[PDB]
């Protein structure tokens, strides 16, 4: 079972569209049992029906959605999309985090994380729970720390402990400094396993930074993760692409893990 | 049928919806 | 014991409440099912959207429009739109509620008597009537004679009436409507130099033909004051903030209406189909219809559109004749407004068509 992460900058209709950056795209995607896109910025749909139309070509069920409504402090707004093999997990539950009000989310996160609880009888978890998360750049700390909130929510609500929660979470460089780890309870709390190291790169640009993120919990979902397994994807040296074509792709890389 | 378009002639008053 | 008015157009359903001054609920006549598999955040899986949860997420979505040119025809998706609107829209039980249904002019029996099965079947209504829109138009204006114009998102009729007694020799039907003119302002702004590529800018155009266009008086005339001067400019300002200025094609746009050869058609503009209209109906009662010329439904709403038809129908007319057009505020929802009416008066109340009848028929 391998599963990623991936923002990709401003996925929209526009990108959709551009039968070069489509294809790529299409190749990223298909390496992943479950995938969880960020960034989308599709106003109708469109560009997630696009994907799926590509993806979907051959075989009508290669792969099922879980997608959200846009999502937003202000009036920029993004949702978070999970594409999943149904042959390899099937979804049992989704919710978007509330903290107990109709627009309490906003109150600790721009993107009010989305919760899926997969069952997958491939791997020794049988069912588990991502909660993804494209954190507001300016609040990374908090909303870092918040998802050490949305973990208890996920605990109380479904009565389970084993949860991945991943997603560009801008934890470094200028957004996350190394003196502010330790205000964050999903770092400091040893319930959590962090697969992604603070010295990992994950960004398609010249900067060297470990934005994106997957992060552990539950004692069966610990023990299935492969070692070594959790890595960036670089797709830019896996294609052998020029710097120019990998950042019309997006900036950042996938982040990527796999499950046994 | 003749008084019906005398009604519909002299008008209803319709409410705030 | 209140009555349901559900106006069903090709773009949009209008439904409400019998004795309400405008429809409750307004919405696009459209059905999506999805194209692939899988939900909404915290949904479950949906078989089908309508209105307009079908066009935000048309994009994974297949559309269909079961209402063509006025005319019903698709009855799976026409049953979707009106579950959607009882139980969706109005928050109703339909076995709860006499039901009044419009119909296009000259709608054939067999699909009248389809729209009553399904009532009377599907949805279990106590009573029901269908009565034509263009009728319902004109009794919303206080009257019994006159002729009707009646253009909505995807078909004009003229429908003369004599005595409450739509004419059906006499009809005439043109396939331009509000529809065609949101897509020839696309074209036409396309070729000025803008460009509507993603949805969400393709989507702003109709709304600029609402707010910008208009008719002129004389169009040649207006076309050299263009040229002119920038007198007739307009902008409008984009949803992210952009500002763009606009001239001739707010004029161009709805003189398609009277010259139908702008999208390439052949046929004659609603001022020449006014009148044969007119002149298929006895001599005697001519008189009548050009002193109560009333325009219905969205796409007479241009500004202008009255006085250019008063105008071209008095070079078409006897030199003597007095021709009057009314065209009310309201007349987006006189369809609706007139069924509103109607349903509410006493000596309408027999009129009725009960589930006891249905049965026994
Ligand atoms: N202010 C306006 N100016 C110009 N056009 C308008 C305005 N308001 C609405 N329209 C147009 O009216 C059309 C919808 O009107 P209406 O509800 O009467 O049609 P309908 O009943 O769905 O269609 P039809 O009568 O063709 O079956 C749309 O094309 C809309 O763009
Ligand atoms: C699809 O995307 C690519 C990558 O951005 C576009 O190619 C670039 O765009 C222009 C072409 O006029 C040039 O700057 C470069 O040749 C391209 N850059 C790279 C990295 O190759 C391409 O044009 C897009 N396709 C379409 C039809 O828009
Ligand atoms: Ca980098
Ligand atoms: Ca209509
Ligand atoms: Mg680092």
């Amino acid at each position: 079972l391998k599963i990623a992460a991936f923002n990709i900058r401003t996925f929209g209709e526009t990108k959709m569209s551009n039968a070069t950056l489509a294809s790529y795209i299409v190749r990223i995607v298909r390496r992943y049992d479950i995938v969880l896109i960020q960034e989308v910025r599709d106003s109708h749909l469109v560009a997630v029906g696009k994907l799926l139309d590509y993806l979907n070509q051959d075989d009508p069920n290669t792969y099922h959605y879980v997608v959200s409504e846009p999502l937003g402090r202000n009036s920029y707004k993004e949702r978070y999309l999970f594409l999943f093999r149904p042959n390899k997990v099937s979804v049992l539950d989704t919710y978007q985090y509330d903290d107990g009000c109709e627009s309490c989310g906003n109150d600790s996160f721009s993107r009010e994380p989305a919760v899926v609880k997969f069952s997958s009888h491939s791997t020794k978890v049988k069912e588990f729970a991502i909660v993804a998360l494209h954190s507001a750049p300016s609040d990374a700390v908090a909303e870092i720390n918040s998802l050490y909130d949305v973990y208890l929510d996920v605990q109380q609500k479904w009565h389970l402990n084993d949860v991945m929660l991943m997603g560009d979470f801008n934890a470094d460089c200028s957004y996350v400094t190394s003196s502010q780890w330790s205000s964050i309870r999903l770092r400091t709390s040893s319930t959590f396993q962090w697969l992604i190291p603070d010295s990992a790169d994950t960004t398609a640009t010249s900067t060297n930074c470990a934005y994106d993120r997957i992060v552990v919990a539950g004692s069966l979902l610990q023990s299935s993760v492969v070692p070594g397994s959790a890595a960036p994807f670089d797709f830019q040296a896996a294609y052998g692409l020029s710097n120019e074509m990998a950042l019309a792709i997006s900036d950042h890389y996938p982040v990527e893990v796999t499950l046994t | 049928r003749g008084a019906l378009l005398d009604q519909i002639r002299q008008g209803i008053q319709l409410n705030k919806t | 014991t209140t009555a349901l008015v559900c106006d069903n157009g090709s773009g949009l359903v209008k439904a409400g409440f019998a004795g309400d001054d405008a429809p409750r609920a307004v919405f696009p006549s459209i059905v999506g099912r999805p194209r692939h598999q899988g939900v909404m955040v915290g949904m479950g899986q949906k078989d089908s959207y309508v209105g307009d949860e079908a066009q935000s997420k048309r994009g994974i979505l297949t559309l269909k429009y079961p209402i063509e040119h006025g005319i019903i025809t698709n009855w799976d998706d026409m049953e979707k739109i009106w579950h959607h609107t009882f139980y969706n829209e109005l928050r109703v039980a339909p076995e709860e509620h006499p039901t009044l249904l419009t119909e296009a002019p000259l709608n054939p029996k067999a699909n009248r008597e389809k729209m009553t099965q399904i009532m009377f079947e599907t949805f279990n209504v106590p009573a029901m009537y269908v009565a034509i829109q263009a009728v319902l138009s004109l009794y919303a204006s206080g009257r019994t004679t006159g002729i009707v114009l009646d253009s909505g998102d995807g078909v004009t009729h003229n429908v003369p009436i004599y005595e409450g007694y739509a004419l059906p020799h006499a009809i005439m039907r043109l396939d331009l409507a509000g529809r065609d003119l949101t897509d020839y302002l696309m074209k036409i702004l396309t070729e000025r130099g803008y460009s509507f590529v993603t949805t969400a800018e393709r989507e702003i155009v109709r709304d600029i033909k609402e707010k910008l266009c208009y008719v002129a008086l004389d169009f040649e005339n207006e076309m050299a004051t263009a040229a002119s001067s920038s007198s007739l400019e307009k902008s409008y300002e984009l949803p992210d903030g952009q500002v763009i200025t606009i001239g001739n094609e707010r004029f161009r746009c709805p003189e398609t209406l009277f010259q139908p050869s702008f999208i390439g058609m052949e046929s004659a503009g609603i001022h020449e189909t006014t009148y044969n209209s007119i002149m298929k109906c006895d001599i005697d009662i001519r008189k009548d219809l050009y002193a109560n010329n009333v325009m219905s439904g969205g796409t007479t709403m241009y500004p202008g559109i009255a006085d250019r038809m008063q105008k071209e129908i008095t070079a078409l007319a006897p030199s003597t004749m007095k021709i009057k057009i009314i065209a009310p505020p309201e007349r987006k929802y006189s369809v609706w407004i007139g069924g509103s009416i109607l349903a509410s008066l006493s000596t309408f109340q027999q009129m009725w068509i009960t589930k006891q009848e249905y049965d026994e028929a």
